[PDB]
Formats: C-alpha cells, sequence, structure tokens
RNA sequence: CCCGCAGAAGAAGCACCGGCUAACUCCGGCCAGCAGCCCGGUAAUACGGAGGGUGCAAGCGUUAAUCGGAAUUACUGGGCGUAAAGCGCACGCAGGCGGUUUGUUAAGUCAGAUGUGAAAUCCCCGGGCUCAACCUGGGAACUGCAUCUGAUACUGGCAAG
RNA sequence: AUGUUUUUUUUUUUUUUUUUUGAUUUGGUGAGAGG
C-alpha cells in the first residue's frame, strides 16, 4: 500500500590517514497515496544498505497533511535552509508541475495536481524538507472553522 | 508523415501490446514482447523521470499512430478546452476518423483503417471523407460506401472486432456497415494503462 | 530596493555583450583566409589543431577554427565562417562544404555537420 | 474459449487478479476490462459462486 | 470537384546514443580529432568506421538573434555582521513619510453611467472551405483616457481642538 | 632565511510483502483385502 521513491543518492567523503574513506546518503520518501508522508535520509558505505535505511527512516516519522480530493487547499509557500518553495493547488488534470525532489514528496503524498514551484536552493535534501513544511503548515477549512470558532459555510 | 516500419518492435520498445497487428495470432508468438529491440534487450536498467513519461507519450502516439506535431497540436487544443487536460487530449485522439473506424471494425489494425480513410471508402454523413485526422462529432454516421463494401478485407476486420470488445460509446452495423459515433467517450470507457497525467506533464515542462 | 529610490533611479537591466562580434548578428560571413596555420591549445589538452585567421567581408580580422580531419585551405581561399568558440581568442568556425571549404573526405556519421554529401552504392 | 462454456467476461479470470489475456500485473486497478481481454478482474474462487 | 484506367507501382532522410539527455556494443594511440558546459597517453559506450538503438520526419541539423529558465536589477519578487553590499560622523534645504478628536470638503480612493478606446490580431461560442491551416458571424476584451451623478472608511486639502 | 616548486581524472545509477490478516500443486469407473 504504501509507495517509496528514492529521490537522490550521493556520494560523501571522509578523510583519514591512510586516503578518502567514501560513503552513500540516500535521501528517500514515502506516502500512502494520502495525506501520510515521510523522508528519511540513509547513510552506509554501500548504496543498498544506505537506501534501505533511509526508508526505514522515513517509515518512521511520517506526517499527515490534508488534501482537498486530488490537490492542495489554498496556496503554501515552505522554507527550510536554503530552498524556499511555492506551491499552489490546480485544477483537475493539470498533474504535478514540480521540480525534481519536490516533484517526488507531492507524487506520494497522493497530490496528483499541483503548480509548484521551488525558489532559492535546490539542494534535494533541504528542498523535500521544506515540502514537507509546507505540506505540514497548511490547514483545512474545517479545520480553520474549529480555531475561529464558526460553520464551514460561514467561512466558505 | 507515416511510421512505415516494423510495428512490433515499437510495442517490445514500450513493454505492453499496443495492438499494431490485426491480433488473429497472439503477440508472445510473433515476436518477444517482453524483450527490448536491438543488441541490448535483455538488460532493462530503471528509466528516469523525464524517460518515463517519454515512453509513456510515445506509447499513446505510437497506438494512434499521430507524429509528434500533430500530437503537440492536439494537446495544445485540449489545453485550451474546458475540463479535464488529459481526459482532453485522449477524446481528441479517438475522435480521429481511423481510429473511430478501427473501433468500429472496418478496419484490422488502425493502420488499415487509416488506409481504407486514405483511399476513399469511408464516408462521414454521407460525403467522403480522406482525411484520417478528421475529428468526428456526436452523431455522425460513418460508413463504408458502396464501392469498397464488397471488399474481403472489411469482413475479417469486423469478425476480429466483434471478437474483440465493442466501445459503449458507438453503435455499429456489421450489415449496413455504417456506424453512428453516437458521444465524445467517457474516461471510463478507455484503457487503464494510458497515463495521460504523465503526457501533459512532459509537454508542461 | 525602496520603492521611493526605485522611482528616483530604475532598475538597470545587464547589458550582455555577444561573444560574436565579428559577425555582427549574420548567420555566416564570408572571408579570406589572410593565413592558416596550427596551433597547440591550453592545458590540460594536446594537440595541433589547425586554424585560420580570417579577413571578414566586414573588415574584422578573427581567427577561425578549422573542423573535421583534414582541410584544402590555403592564403587566399575564400570560406564561409559561422560563429562558435573552441574552448585562447578563437571565437568562429570554418563551415565545411560552403564556398572554397571542401567537405571531409571519408566520413559516413554526422556528414552534414562538415558538408559531405550523401555516400552512393 | 471466448465465448464458450468456461468464459472469461460471463465468469472471471483463471489468474488472481490478473487479465487472463494481458494487463494488469499489480494491485492497482482490479476491474477494468479491455476490448482485447473480454475478462473481468477478480479472486481465484470468484468463479466457484458465480 | 467528380468518374474511369493500370499497377506496390514514382516517393525517407537528418541529428543524436559519457552525464545533463531519450538511446550501447565491437573494430581502428594526449596523435588524428571531439566539445554547449563538465574525453583521447594501446582494453575510449566521449575521437573515426561499423552493427544495434533513440528522437524528429519531408524535413533534419548547425549558426545568428529575442524572451524563457534567471527570484541573475527581484513592482509582483532579492539582498548588505563574516559571501558583493551601511556614507567615518553629524546638521540640514528640496523630497518622502506623519500621533489623536470633531467638523467640512471631495483632490486621491471606490461605485454607476455616458462618450471614446479604428478595423484586423488575441480569447469565447458559432458558421464555411472533405479536415486543418486559412476564411469568416456575433460576443468578450482593448486593464486606459475624458465627462456627469453618487459614496466618504482610508489618504489629502481647509477649519477648530 | 624560504616555500601553491612537478600537476593529468588512478572517474557517481530513482517503488511491495504493509513488525506477524499470504503459494509449493492430483478428479469418476471397476476389482481385491483388513476390521
Ligand atoms: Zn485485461
Amino acid at each position: 500500500e504504501l509507495q517509496e521513491k528514492l529521490i537522490a543518492v550521493n556520494r560523501v567523503s571522509k578523510t583519514v590517514k591512510g586516503g578518502r574513506i567514501f560513503s552513500f546518503t540516500a535521501l528517500t520518501v514515502v506516502g500512502d497515496g494520502n495525506g501520510r508522508v515521510g523522508f528519511g535520509y540513509g547513510k552506509a558505505r554501500e548504496v543498498p544498505a544506505a537506501i534501505q535505511k533511509a526508508m526505514e527512516k522515513a517509515r518512521r516519522n511520517m506526517i499527515n497533511v490534508a488534501l482537498n480530493n486530488g490537490t492542495l487547499q489554498h496556496p503554501v509557500k515552505g522554507v527550510h535552509t536554503g530552498s524556499r518553495v511555492f506551491m499552489q493547488p490546480a485544477s483537475e488534470g493539470t498533474g504535478i508541475i514540480a521540480g525534481g525532489a519536490m516533484r517526488a514528496v507531492l507524487e506520494v503524498a497522493g497530490v496528483h495536481n499541483v503548480l509548484a514551484k521551488a525558489y532559492g536552493s535546490t539542494n534535494p535534501i533541504n528542498v523535500v524538507r521544506a515540502t514537507i513544511d509546507g505540506l505540514e503548515n497548511m490547514n483545512s477549512p474545517e479545520m480553520v472553522a474549529a480555531k475561529r470558532g464558526k460553520s464551514v459555510e460561514e467561512i466558505l | 508523415a507515416r511510421y512505415l516500419g516494423p510495428k512490433l518492435k515499437l510495442s517490445r520498445r514500450e513493454g505492453t501490446d499496443l495492438f499494431l497487428k490485426s491480433g488473429v495470432r497472439a503477440i508472445d508468438t510473433k515476436c518477444k514482447i517482453e524483450q527490448a529491440p536491438g543488441q541490448h534487450g535483455a538488460r532493462k536498467p530503471r528509466l528516469s523521470d523525464y524517460g518515463v513519461q517519454l515512453r509513456e507519450k510515445q506509447k499513446v502516439r505510437r497506438i494512434y499512430g499521430v507524429l509528434e506535431r500533430q500530437f503537440r497540436n492536439y494537446y495544445k487544443e485540449a489545453a485550451r478546452l474546458k475540463g479535464n487536460t488529459g481526459e482532453n487530449l485522449l477524446a481528441l485522439l479517438e475522435g480521429r476518423l481511423d481510429n473511430v473506424v478501427y473501433r468500429m471494425g472496418f478496419g484490422a489494425t488502425r493502420a488499415e483503417a487509416r488506409q481504407l480513410v486514405s483511399h476513399k471508402a469511408i464516408m462521414v454523413n454521407g460525403r467522403v471523407v480522406n482525411i484520417a485526422s478528421y475529428q468526428v462529432s456526436p452523431n455522425d454516421v460513418v460508413s463504408i460506401r458502396e464501392k469498397a463494401k464488397k471488399q474481403s478485407r472489411v469482413k475479417a476486420a469486423l469478425e476480429l472486432a466483434e471478437q474483440r470488445e465493442k466501445p459503449t460509446w458507438l453503435e455499429v452495423d456489421a450489415g449496413k456497415m455504417e456506424g453512428t459515433f453516437k458521444r465524445k467517450p467517457e474516461r471510463s470507457d478507455l484503457s487503464a494503462d494510458i497515463n495521460e497525467h504523465l503526457i501533459v506533464e512532459l509537454y508542461s515542462k | 530596493a525602496t520603492v521611493n529610490q526605485l522611482v528616483r533611479k530604475p532598475r538597470a537591466r545587464k547589458v550582455a555583450k555577444s561573444n560574436v562580434p565579428a559577425l555582427e548578428a549574420c548567420p555566416q560571413k564570408r572571408g579570406v583566409c589572410t593565413r592558416v596555420y596550427t596551433t597547440t591549445p591550453k592545458k590540460p589538452n594536446s594537440a595541433l589543431r589547425k586554424v585560420c585567421r580570417v579577413r571578414l567581408t566586414n573588415g574584422f580580422e578573427v581567427t577561425s577554427y578549422i573542423g573535421g580531419e583534414g582541410h584544402n585551405l590555403q592564403e587566399h581561399s575564400v570560406i564561409l565562417i559561422r560563429g562558435g568558440r573552441v574552448k585562447p581568442g578563437v571565437r568562429y568556425h570554418t563551415v565545411r562544404g560552403a564556398l572554397d571549404c571542401s567537405g571531409v573526405k571519408d566520413r559516413k556519421q554526422a556528414r552534414s555537420k562538415y558538408g559531405v554529401k550523401r555516400p552512393k552504392a | 474459449e471466448r465465448d464458450g462454456l468456461f468464459c472469461a467476461r460471463i465468469f472471471g479470470p483463471v489468474k488472481d487478479y490478473e487479465c487472463l489475456c494481458g494487463k494488469y500485473k499489480r494491485l492497482k486497478h482490479r476491474g477494468v476490462i479491455c476490448e482485447k481481454c473480454g475478462v473481468e478482474v477478480t479472486q481465484t474462487k470468484v468463479r466457484r459462486e458465480r
């Protein structure tokens, strides 16, 4: 039922007395095609192991996102470190208009229809985080009503 | 202006059966449908994000037999039109005269249908239409003319169709050899394997 | 930045100069070879790269790379240059198979890019 | 046989969640019936009750 | 435009396949050559040829040129302790902005109308050329400008606090 | 007293078993024996 996308895998080095010890970082993201999303960042001497670790990480510490049908509920900005991200709800049929790491996270989340630009840095790890933040902060109509002491029809 | 080469190769490349051959003989017997074409067929590494989309696009294009510029134009039209873009595009594709003919069962393959259309066999509302890209409208009867009604190929095609599932959005008569395009098809009526969304995304680069 | 400031003095558009100014917004230009020679490229590469100093129609004296394997060019040979820089001071390529510059011999792939006619058989 | 005693469309697919002829080889669209297959898409014991 | 005649007949190339970037193998020595940015010194998927593939297709590449990507002049929409970026510090004219209450005005602001904003073009619904491009009917739009009639919260003017 | 004073590529691959709700495959007829 859960779908899992390895966004990026990057080789990182540590210099020691002998020379360079290489290792691999795997950035993954998992989701159930509904609100639940979670990214994981795993590290190991070999790639597959790292990926596995990342997946494991992702599977715990997931996060829920309120989705009005296939799309978002309102335009939402999300920032994290360099990567600042804008994403805007869009009409059925338009698809996920978004770039790179950002796209992957959206896809797993089960948003089908978005218009999304990543300003600033596009460092996958940061940008995915930013996206997640954006998703998280995004409140629903019901939630807003609850907050404000009103009905849903009062808010429209 | 047409793809004239090996048809099964395309299918192999795609992965699926594209219905580029009549369906008398099963596709697995005619070719290694699982294995990709060329010297490096058995090797199959996971494709990129762009690449998958591209592949999807190709598949659809291949299925209908529409070259790139035309496809692009169609996409644009769909975008312009109200409602879901991918769905619209699909509808447009369906609407093609040759495609309609194929659906009806006057052509064994889509290629055959196209050929028939070209050769002034088909009429739309009693007027000979020669263009394969002709967008057939709702309530537009489309028939074989009396000259081409004697052809053995047509009957074979019909027979083949009869084995094949009948589309709900048409109504065809085997004896009269005239079908009514009743309505533009819903997305549910078409094949589920086609990811229109990917195609849409590809052009929304 | 401040709106008032902007009003006072608006934002300057970055004027990007053309990296092929001897063309003067022409797709190609005709030129006569003042001299033809080989030159050694900068680090880390190693070769004798064939190049010709060309006096152009519009008056400029430039130096143009000669692509492909082998060339017929001499001094006083009328050639067409197209723009494109080889990665010191060469910002143009001779169009092979135009005017006096010949197509490359015995070439069968990317033939267009070296002026070569289709091989008959 | 399509369509004889032991049909596809009238009853169900021999294999579980598979079009016997060729489409749906995972667990996403359980139900679609293409014209090339004229087949339902359910369980292996679904034909025992139909 | 239509009808008849014959016979698969007269009709497919161009670029690319190291990564970005869809497509991989074999055979020929930092040369010959490639290159948009980041190969070649004898097992080169990067040079040249072949076979195989990929993308476009009566075109296909290259060059030039413009916008885009470039939130990389940032009105929308950036910054300035260390990355480029706070005048060495002040005073201060012009300029910009201006606490609070009432009254008034109605300049800004908002609303409605009238006149205009050529036609074509763009966009919407239609129609006509077998379809399409193309042609074409009606609409919408032309974000504005002017004038008249209102509204007076906010900003401004004037008067008193 | 002093060090940019012998660098050359000796190069990286994007979705199933969801912490114990799931796969190893054999139908009638007739004859004979044990209790
Ligand atoms: Zn099926």
